[PDB]
């Protein structure tokens, strides 16, 4: 039984992993698509003042 | 945006200057060949003559 436990905790550990890259992932590929989101909108603001 | 502003009327102001440039000699051409006579050849001729 004391075995199975043990397993059980790895296993937590295991998923805890998991679950810090894949936040991390989605919390970068957020900074990526805000910034280009950004990055176009300020863009095309220079070409209507230009423009103007 | 703003630098590309400033240059574009800098390019403008050049634009116009030369035409009114090429235009003031042109004018003064055809003023001159319109106005010189036996009078203002005498002087031009003794002019550079007179420090040949």
């Amino acid at each position: 039984d004391l075995d199975l436990a043990k397993a059980s905790a790895t296993d937590q550990l295991k998923k805890a992993k998991a679950e810090a890259q894949v936040i991390i992932e989605q919390a970068n590929k957020r900074r990526s698509q805000i910034l280009d989101e950004a990055k176009a909108e300020a863009e095309q603001e220079r070409t209507k003042i230009v423009a103007q | 945006a703003q630098a590309e502003i400033e240059a574009e009327r800098k390019r403008a102001r050049e634009e116009l200057r030369k035409q009114v440039a090429i235009l003031a000699v042109a004018g003064a051409e055809k003023i001159i060949e319109r106005s010189v006579d036996e009078a203002a050849n005498s002087d031009i001729v003794d002019k550079l003559v007179a420090e040949l």
